[PDB]
C-alpha cells in the first residue's frame, strides 16, 4: 500500500504530514532507533514553531527497544508543549509506555484499544537495568499504582481494555463522541 | 480526534 | 498507478471523500485509513464519507481501529463491496452505515475471523461476534457458527443476512 | 514509460490516454490493477456522464474477483464503454472485452481471444463461479449455453474474424 | 520520511536544528558540515542546535565536524538526546560552554576506538590530541582524561555533568 | 535520512550539496572514480561559464581513487579561467591530496584537525609515466625537490595540517 | 549523487545537452549505447546544423553497441566534435578518432587506447575490417600498423597520439 | 459508484 | 542433529530400520512417502512374519502420499504396528488410524488432529476416501467423521481412544 | 565438515556411546524425534545405566518437548537432566521433570519457566497441563507456578535450586 | 582442508589430538564453540575422570554466556584443565586461560594475553560480569579494582607481563 | 575438483600422504585456523618421532603476526629440526617462517620469490612496535643482517628473488638438479 | 565420477590434469602429485594434460621448477587451450614429448601481472624476460621474436606452433 | 484509435 | 518404546 | 571546454 | 569556509 | 606441548 | 624436494 | 510389491 496525499492552501502534503500540519505525530510501526529519531524529530519540530501550543501522539505500536523508547520520552518531557497522547488500536511495550507518560487529564484511548505495558515483548546491560528501574517507576507514578503492581504487570503478557486501562490511571478517558 | 484532541 | 489531471488515483477520489481498502489489513493500512478519515471528518463534518472495499481480511486490532475512529467521526461512512469484503473486511462493510451498505453483485462476503493469549483471543472473537449480530440483526449463536467456520455469501445471501442494503446496479 | 508534458506539468504515457477517456490493460488481472481500473471508470464517468469511454485491453487474465469487479462497474457506469482488444485477450481479460457495448466491441486485424477459465466442501463454491460467467457472456456472446461451457473447459485459439462469428467483437479497423 | 513539497529533517534545518542520530561516517560529515556552513551563511548571529544520539564514528569525520564547529561564527548548542559515544560523545563536549545538554536518561561514553606499522605514530598523535581538546572542555586534569578514554565505561548524564562533559540536564 | 533539501521563495528545491553549487562550492566528499570525475569536470565547467570571473571552491574530504579520473579534473582546473580554491576538510589522500595541492596558489587551505596522505596508488611503463608525471607537478605545487617527492609519493605518509603546510601542499590553515 | 542547477531546474548533464554537450563517461553496453544515439538524434532534431560535442571517458566495451554509435555519428547532419577528458579505450578511441575532422581534442593528461575486444563469428571480424578501415582513413595511417597496434596493449598520451593522427589538437 | 456513494 | 552408531556405522534412524522400526518425524510429500514404502517393503522382505512398528510424529502432508503408504501398510503381511509420539494431524493421523487393530498406541500427551488437506469436481472424492476408511477403522459414524473433519479439532491419548483412532497408551 | 569428526564419526555419537546426549538448540520436531530415538536406543543398550541429558536449549515447542518428557518418562533408565548455561520454557521443563536427586545445574546457568475456539481451548489444556507437572516435580504450590510460568523472569542456578527446578548444583 | 592420521584407526588431526586429552580452542566463542567443547570436556571426564585434560587457546574470545558455559564445566568435571596459551588469548579466552589448573597454566614466548572482557536478559550480563572479576581476582592473586579496571581497558600483555600479573604459572620452551 | 586422493586399505588425501612422511604444507593465508593446524600437526610429528626432522614447504603471502608467532613458537619447542622450502611465494610472514628454518636446512626454488614487508598499510600503537621491533631482532639474527637494514628493509614493500634471498641470509640453499 | 574418483585413478596412471586456470590451490596441488610420482618411482615418465586458460606468473613458476627438480621426465598435452602460463609449461615439457592436438589453441601471450607501490614494477620487467629467455630456450626462436609475440595476444593453431618449437608433434 | 475509438 | 511396540 | 569545443 | 574561501 | 603439558 | 627436503 | 512384481 501506498499513502494518499492531499491539496490545501498551494501546498501539497502527504496524509501524515497533513496531521503533522496540525500538531498531530503518529507513531504507528515498532519503535526502533530510526522511528524514535523521526518521533524525537517531529516533537522537536513541533516544539521550535510553537513552544505554548499543545502537540498530540497517535499510538499504535507494539512497541520496541527500551533505550529508543526512553529517547522518545525525554524528549516529550523536556519540550515546553506539553504532550497529549491517544491510543488508536495497539499501545504495548514501550508504545504503552509513551502513552501513560502523556499528559495528565489528556491521556486518551478509543473503545477497542488495547494495553499492554509488558516493557520488553552486552556491554549494556548496566543501562538496561538503569533504564528498566526508571521505566517502572514512571509507570507507578503515572498511574498512582504501587510499584509492586507496576513490576508485575510490566514482567507478563497482560492485555488491557480501555475500560480496564482508565481503572489502571494508565489513560485517563475513553473517546467515543 | 477532536473535540477534544485535538 | 495512474494520475489524473494534478492528483493521482486513489488520492483523486479522497478528494470527494472517498477512501480505498484494496489490500489487507495491516497496521500501516489502519493508520493510513484512519487519518483520512479524520481529516475527511475534519474538513466537513457534515458531508458523507465513502469506503470502498476489496480486501482478504488482515488484523483484528488494525480493522477495530478503523472501526472506532468511522464511530467517533461526526460524518456517516458508507460502505461498499467493490469485490470481495472478508474476515475484517467484512466487519468493516457492515459497520457502515446502515441503509447505506452496498455491496456489487458479483463481489463476495466472507465474515469467517481466522487467527497467543487465549483470554484475549476469546474476548477479540466475542466482541467481533456481538457487533455483528447487532450490525446484521442476526441472533449471537448464527453468527458464532458463521464467524467459526469458512463460508461464503453472495450479494444477495449478504443482503438477507443483515451484511449490507442494497446490491448497485 | 515515457512521460508526457502538455502547456508545465507532466504525466506518465498512460495518463494522457486517461484525459482522452482512455484506460490500459496490459498487465496481468490481480486486486491491484482491479482497483485502479474500477476507479479511473468511476473518474471518467464522474467527469462527463454522456461521453463515450474505451478500454484498450491486453492481458493474460487474471482471476474471477478482481475481473469480476472491473465487470460490475463497466455495467454500473452511464457512460458506455467502448472496449477492444489490441494484442491477446484471455480468460478474464476476453471475458470483459466481451462484456463490452454492444455495436462497439472492436479488435485489430489479428488479436487472439483465449476464452479457457481459471484454475473440503467450501470448493463446493468453485463451480458457482464459472457459472455466472458462462450465464453472462452466453447472454452476450449471442451464443447457445453449452457451445460455451465445453468450449471454455479447454485452451481454444480464435482470431480476429472468428471473434465476430462468436459474437465476441462487433468490428475490426483498416 | 514524513515529506511534502521536503522532509523532517529539512524543515528541522530549517529552524536551524541538525539531527545526528547515526554513526559518524564521511557521508554524515560532509551533510553536517554543509548544512552547519549553510546555517552560519543564512545568518550567523542565531544559534545552531546539534543534537546528538551517535554510537560514534570515524575520527576523520568527526573532526571535519568539530574544525566547522569552531570555525562558525554561530553559537552551536549540543544536546544528547540517548547516547553520546566516541566522537558523538567528543561533539557533545565541543558544543559552546554553558549551552551543552544532556537528557535525564542519557549515556555518554568517552572512549575514542583508537583507529605501515611505524605509521602508528598517527595513533599516537591523535589519540592525544582528542585527550588534550577534552581535558579542556572539561577542565578535568589531563591526567585523569588519558585514564578515563582508556576504558569503555559509560556516565550517565549526572556523573557527566561534574565531569565536565554536558553543562545542564534538561527536565520537566 | 543523509542528504537533506534547502529551500527558497521565488519555490526552489535544491539538495544541499546542490545549494552549495549555487555559491560556486563543489564537494569532492568520495573516493574519486569516474563518475565522480565527470560530475566535477560538468561542474567546473559549467561554474566558470556563469561568471568567468568570480572564483570556484573546491571542498576536499576524499581518499583518492583514481589517477585518470583525478587528471581528467586537474586538467579542467588547469583550463578553466577562474581560479580554483582548495579546502581540505578531513581527508585529503592519494589522488585528492593531489588535487588539494594542484589548487591555485595562495588559496590552498585546510582545517586544524585535517589529514593529507600524499601516497599515490597502487604495462609497467605506463604506471612508471604516471607515477613521473604525479611527482613532477607534485614537486612544481610544493617546491619540494622531485626527489623528496618521489621517495614520499611511493611509501605510505601521513600528515597533520602544520605538516602538509610545512610540506608546500596548502597555503594556510583556516582559523578563527 | 548527481547535482543540478536553476523555473528551469536543470539536472547536470542535463545542463550539458542544453548547449549540446553529450557526455560519454561510461562504458558502453546495449544500452548506454542506446542512450548517447537518442541524445546525438535530438540535438540533430532540434538542430541539425549547429554541431555537437561529445566528451569522452569512456574505457570502451561493447563492440557491436560502439559500432552503432559510430554509425548514428556519420549520418547526422551535425558534425560530432569529440573531446577526449580522461580516458578513450576500445571503443571510446574509435569513437574519438571518428569525430569531425579538425575538430577531435583532447586534454594535456588524456590517454587513448586502441586494443579492441577479440571477440557472432564472421559478424565481429567483419566489424573489426571495417573498424581497422576507417581509423586508417581517419587517422591518415597505413593499414598494416593500425592492425598490428589493436592486436597490441598501448597506451598514446595526448601528444603520441597527436603524432599518431588520432587527434588533432591539445587544449591548454 | 452515484448516484449513491457518493 | 541425527547422530551415528556403530554397531559399519549408521546414522540414529538405521538402528530403528534393523529393528523394524520407521521413522515419519517430518511433513509427508512424495519423497518420504517413496522411502517409507520402500522401508516398508523391505521390512516385509526380509521377515514377513515379524511386526513392523511405525513410530509417527508429523503435521501432515497430502493425500496421495499419505494414500501410497496406506496402500503398502495394507499390502504386506506383516501387521503394522503404529504409535504416535509428538503430533499426528491429516494424513499422519490417518495413517495412525490406519494401524493394526489392537496395537494402535499413543504417548500419554500427543495431539491427534483428524482436519483433512486442502477437473476440481475430483477433490471431493478424495475426501470422500478418507472419511470411507478411517470411518471403518474408529468404528463411528460417518457424519460424525465427516463434520469432526472438515475443521481443525483437538484430541488427546485419551479422547484418540475414545474416538477409535487408538488402542492403548504407555506407562 | 562436522566437529571432532574421526571417521561421519562426530563428537557427539562419541558421547551418545557414554550415555550421554546433548540438546544443545531450539527444540523442533527435528532435534525431538532424534532425542527420544537416542533415550530409546540408551535403553535398549542398558535397561539400568544411568543416562545424563545435558541441556543448552533456549525453548522449544510443547508437542516436541512433550514427545522428550514422556520419552524420558516411558523407559527405564533414570535420566540426569543437566543445565549448561541455559535452560527456557520446554528446556526448563525438562529440567525440572529429570530424575529427582539428579537435576543438576551450574553455577552461572540461568532457567526461564515461562512458557511461550478450539486453538484457545487447546492452548488453556496445555498451559494446564505443564503447570500441574511443574508444581509435582517442584513441590510448590499449583497457585505460584500458574504465576511464574506468566512472566518472563530469569532465575539463577541458587534461584532454580530454592524453587525446586533442580536438586544440586556442580562444583 | 584437515589432514589426518592413521593409527587400523583412521584419526583426523584434532581428534588425534583429542585421543591424548587435548583440546583446542582456536576459534571465537559463540553458542555452537561452546556446545562443542564443552562436550569434549565431558566426553573425556567421561572417558578417564582421574587424568587431567590439557587446553592449548589460541581465540579472540567473544561472547560471556558461552564462556562461562565453558568455565563452569571445566570447574565441575572431576579432572583438572591445564590450560595453555599457544598463541591469542583475549576477553573469553584469556578469563579461560586463568581458570586453569593452579600451577599448570602455560603460555608461548610470544603469545599474547588480553583481559578485556565486552571486546532484556541484562540482569544476568553484570552478574557474570561480577563473578568473572571475583575469580579473577582468586586465581591470579591481585586485588578486584585493578582487575575491573583492567577489564574495561585494552591492555595487552606478553608471555612475560602476564606472568607478572598472575595470568600464568610458566612460560614454556 | 583440486585435491586428488591416493590409495595404497588406505586412502589418503595428497597432503596428508605429504604429511605421512613428515611434510607439512603451508600453501595459503596465514590465519589462526591455518596456524593451529600447522601448531597440532608439528606438535604430532614431533612425537611420534622426535629424532627425524621435519619439512615445511611454504607457498604463502603470510598473513597474521599472532599466527606466524604461534607456529614460530612451537617451532622453536619441539625437538626435531623444522627444514623450510620456499615453493614459489614466502611473503611477509611466511618469509618469516621461512628463514626461521634450521640454519642448512632452509630451501627455496629457483623461481621461488620472498617478500619480508611485514605490513598493515593505513590497533593499541605500542604493541604494534613491540611487534615489529621483536620481527626484526629475530629475523637480524636468522640472517646475520644489521638491526638496522633488517628494520629498513622490512618496513618497505621488497621483492627477491631465490639467489637475493640466498644472499641476503634468508635461505641456505636453493634446490638443484 | 566416483567409485577414489577419476582424477585420482589417473595420477595412479601417472597422469596428472590440468583443466582449471592456475593459482596456488592448484599449483600446490601439482607439485604435490609430481613430488610423489617422482618419490614412488623416479624413472616412469610423467603425463601433463594442460587445458588451462592461464594463471599467475608465480603457480605456474612453481609447477616449472618442480618438473625441473623431479627425475621424470614429463611429457606435456595440449588438449584444447594452453593460454598465458599454460602454453609456458606446454613448452617446457621434457624436449620430444611436447604435444598438441589437431584443433587446440597456443597462446604465448603472458599478462604482465602482492605491491602496494609503484616503484615495484621492475618485479614485472624482471618476471616478463625470465619468462622468455626460458621459452627462447625451449622453443629455439631467438628472444627478439619471443618478446614481440609475448607482447600480443594473437594465438597459434598445432600446426603454426609445431614450427615456432612450442611442441615436437601432433597426434592424429 | 479514431475514428471511431475515439 | 518396547514393551511392547517392541 | 569553450573556447573553442565549445 | 568564508571568510575567506569563500 | 609436553613436557609437561602434556 | 628429496634428496634432500626431505 | 511381491507376489507378484517380484
Amino acid at each position: 500500500n501506498l499513502i494518499p496525499t492531499v491539496i490545501e492552501q498551494e501546498r501539497a502534503y502527504d496524509i501524515y504530514s497533513r496531521l503533522l500540519k496540525d500538531r498531530i505525530i503518529m507513531l504507528g510501526s515498532a519503535i526502533d532507533d530510526n522511528v524514535a529519531n523521526s518521533i524525537v524529530s517531529q516533537l522537536l519540530f513541533l516544539a521550535a514553531e510553537d513552544p505554548e501550543k499543545e502537540i498530540s501522539l497517535y499510538i499504535n505500536s507494539p512497541g520496541g527497544s527500551i533505550t529508543a523508547g526512553m529517547a522518545i520520552y525525554d524528549t516529550m518531557q523536556f519540550i515546553k508543549p506539553k504532550v497529549s497522547t491517544i491510543c488508536i488500536g495497539m499501545a504495548a511495550s514501550m508504545g504503552a509506555f509513551l502513552l501513560a507518560a502523556g499528559e495528565k487529564g489528556k491521556r486518551y484511548a478509543l473503545p477497542n484499544s488495547e494495553v499492554m505495558i509488558h516493557q520488553p515483548l552486552e556491554i549494556a546491560a548496566k543501562r538496561i537495568l538503569l533504564l528498566r528501574d526508571k521505566l517502572n517507576k514512571v509507570l507507578a507514578e503515572r498511574t498512582g499504582q504501587p510499584l509492586e503492581v507496576i513490576e508485575r504487570d510490566t514482567d507478563r503478557d497482560n492485555f488491557k481494555s480501555a475500560e480496564e486501562a482508565l481503572e489502571y490511571g494508565l489513560i485517563d478517558k475513553i473517546l467515543t463522541h | 480526534f477532536s473535540p477534544x484532541a485535538p
